[PDB]
DNA sequence: TCAGGATGTATATATCTGACACGTGCCTGGAGACTAGGGAGTAATCCCCTTGGCGGTTAAAACGCGGGGGACAGCGCGTACGTGCGTTTAAGCGGTGCTAGAGCTGTCTACGACCAATTGAGCGGCCTCGGCACCGGGATTCTCCA
DNA sequence: TGGAGAATCCCGGTGCCGAGGCCGCTCAATTGGTCGTAGACAGCTCTAGCACCGCTTAAACGCACGTACGCGCTGTCCCCCGCGTTTTAACCGCCAAGGGGATTACTCCCTAGTCTCCAGGCACGTGTCAGATATATACATCCTGA
């Protein structure tokens, strides 16, 4: 049965980044289970901001609070400011 | 009308319907708003660029044009917010950083 | 004269050949014969993957890598050279382990 | 002659060497190793425990990488490269 | 079994 | 407004192991964080537990797994049998 | 037409009505089953009572008839598996364990 | 309409209570350059604790920090706290 | 007049037997809205929280010092030094 | 080794208060009863992934007691930390004053849930070559008895 | 200090198999609505956190002094470094079984949802006695002397 995967996305953004660069099997399964992680971890904080405010609605301020406590520093603000961006940016469209 | 995909209107790589399907059924709470699926899919895309970036340097410094592991492990390793995030994972075939202690060195 | 080195040279460049590669350090198969006879202790008749015996090897290995890791740590703390086992007796109780 | 040769002595003295090599000690007693197997002896009866329990709960007799994955995280080891 | 506990 | 709390029951608790033991208001608090922190504890594993196996009912057999993995040996062994003898009394009236 | 609560159906102190309400509002999954808060309920007793247990025979050791504090900070510590339990807890007005070590001691 | 800014409390923790603690650790002899290392980590702990504890007052639109925000960031940092709440 | 080291144990079984805290309240607080200043300006706190964020610090420091103290009596010494703290604090994963 | 002086610590008594045990109104959360739908149990099937010698290598698995540098015990020293005492500083309590902000309450509008139709992007299956593993060979570099 | 000797890096050739591209084929992502309700926002209440002052007194502070422990140095010794090849000394490739994990199809009964009704605990007073505090006193322990 079909198995959802980053694949794609990751090999995208890396030919993004690095346009002649490939990436080993192990090191793409590693890739999505960082991302999965990640996904996992914010979402978790997020629902327990979310129930710490008695709040039924997970909007960008939780997810943006849940950043900022998981990332430090530096990968928090630059993470803030491209969500922010993007949020924005698909406001504005 | 044709259809446009969220990613497309945001100008982002990862998918936002993807994400948003995947926080609807993740029960984390009743409702969910629209651009949390938007920021929660642009910082993913940024840590993924920012791993991917560092991947590409270390695979670069060792005359090798394919990611392996072991270049994910140098990556991680060698920036300290990175390393601070990622300190309680282990990364498979990754290996350790070359580290001998002064003591260890012939006097 | 026969040529035989002086005593920690080869340990050294031991400690840099490992540390340069990344393959597994155990052999497989008395690894998975430990794994199996472990588990007959809590379960009779479980099936194992292989993904399952390489996951746990590769776990095995990482924790074992940072144990000695800081019990190398102690034992230079202690004024010594040569790994001790109450270094790793300490090295876990601070951990948390004991 | 023989109750000489086993199975639990299996992790040999020059496995213990070359992990402690990998992980930069120079100098090895020779009381090193029963520790080192006693402590790699709790380490997967801890995970092997959470997989088999895991595995119960899900009506399986196969041990998947899976449940040895998802005990690891559950005991604050998560392991990238299985799932 | 029950009501063994060893404390 | 009126905070809920397990006070009463902790003491209903005490007085049928200990009828003449008292019991301080900052015992009495902690009592009901501890019970909190494991209530919190046990529902987080059961909810995990049933999300890996595609269910999306929490039975007896998730909590039971559940008090398996968090409470070590003896202590999950006296869970898992109060649990089961209460159930059980509970399903036969 | 008569009401009965579910506890004493059971026979247990913790309300089962309540649980029931808590596993129903945590946000855990769609659906909650009958008697997983019956079995929640009892082993929430069961962890209650035997720390009680302990709590009362520590006060009852220093002359006292209210717990304090630090009768549940002895009786935890004091019991291996319930040390393990609590490993990261630290509860308030507890204090340490007594414990000095041997090589301290003159001789 | 008075903004007070304080500095150098981190002196306030005395030498004696410092000795205090580490006698309740079992600590028998005590060097002097214990003290300032000590203040450093104890710096380093409150600083780590009270920024996830003004985030959470931040997100809360609040502007008094509470205990449950105190008690929430140190179970965020695997230091669960009983007696306070939650 | 005692000889050295007596009433080190004598305190040492004096704080273990006693629970209250050992930290002064008011310059804690001090303390506590200097760090705070550094994120948020004219922060309001509870006297609770105050409370528990004393609690926390002496239990870790409590902690540490236990953790120093085994370290120092590894190296076959009495005396705790920096160089204990940093190794505790290095096996714990804080640095 | 045994014994007296000085010290702190454990023990007994009084009384005295404030925190804990108890009682009370009620209202909101728990208990009863009926319905409907979908998620879980049960049955049957596919086939993919886990275990042992004629007609078997050969290198880890462990022999052979010849054999240098670090673990360990002892010793001397002198500085630094513990212990005691007078002064001074600030912690602690309580009392007063005031206000920013925590906490509660009423709308109601915009935002998300849900359903139906629609379709194209991601996933399963299948080539196809080139970057990388292996090897052999020589230059380069590290270690050691002089 | 310096070549002998061994280990390592690099240069180049050759073979391999895993990633990149391609091509169907869904079914989850997109869009257009309709409909319920969550909290944004405004308004009000009223609680404690802040600021300051005044008194009381315990703890921090500086200093003097004594002694004991970390540290440097020196001498002894042991073990597992080491190479130097048995008596009989773990991986491959195989082929083969079959059983359980995965998949599909029916079905039934368990729980969310809704309405109604009632009493259990929660806020709020209200007494009262167990430990806090204080004092007086007996016993255990260290320090020093012999």
């Amino acid at each position: 049965s079909r198995k959802e995967s980053y694949a794609i996305y990751v090999y995208k953004v890396l030919k993004q980044v690095h346009p002649d660069t490939g990436i080993s099997s192990k090191a793409m399964s590693i890739m999505n289970s960082f991302v999965n992680d990640v996904f996992e971890r914010i979402a978790g904080e997020a629902s327990r901001l979310a129930h710490y405010n008695k709040r039924s609605t997970i909007t960008s301020r939780e997810i943006q609070t849940a950043v900022r406590l998981l990332l430090p520093g530096e990968l928090a603000k630059h993470a803030v400011s491209e969500g922010t961006k993007a949020v924005t940016k698909y406001t504005s469209a | 009308a044709k259809a446009k995909t969220r990613s497309s209107r945001a100008g982002l790589q990862f998918p936002v319907g993807r994400v948003h399907r995947l926080l609807r059924k993740g029960n984390y709470a009743e409702r969910v708003g629209a651009g949390a699926p938007v920021y929660l899919a642009a910082v993913l895309e940024y840590l993924t660029a920012e791993i991917l970036e560092l991947a590409g340097n270390a695979a670069r410094d060792n005359k090798k044009t394919r990611i392996i592991p072991r270049h994910l492990q140098l990556a991680v390793r060698n920036d300290e917010e990175l390393n601070k995030l990622l300190g309680r994972v282990t990364i498979a075939q990754g290996g350790v950083l070359p580290n001998i202690q002064s003591v260890l060195l012939p006097k | 004269k026969p040529h035989r080195y002086r005593p920690g040279t080869v340990a050294l460049r031991e400690i840099r050949r490992y540390q340069k590669s990344t393959e597994l350090l155990i052999r497989k198969l008395p690894f998975q014969r430990l794994v199996r006879e472990i588990a007959q202790d809590f379960k009779t008749d479980l099936r194992f993957q292989s993904s399952a015996v390489m996951a746990l090897q590769e776990a095995s290995e990482a924790y074992l890598v940072a144990l000695f890791e800081d019990t190398n740590l102690c034992a230079i703390h202690a004024k010594r050279v040569t790994i001790m086992p109450k270094d790793i007796q300490l090295a876990r109780r601070i951990r948390g382990e004991r | 002659r023989k109750v000489l040769r086993d199975n639990i002595q299996g992790i040999t003295k020059p496995a213990i060497r070359r992990l402690a090599r990998r992980g930069g000690v120079k100098r090895i007693s020779g009381l090193i190793y029963e520790e080192t197997r006693g402590v790699l002896k709790v380490f997967l009866e801890n995970v092997i425990r959470d997989a088999v329990t895991y595995t119960e709960h899900a009506k399986r007799k196969t041990v998947t990488a899976m449940d040895v994955v998802y005990a690891l995280k559950r005991q604050g080891r998560t392991l990238y490269g299985f799932g | 079994n029950p009501t063994k506990r060893e404390r």
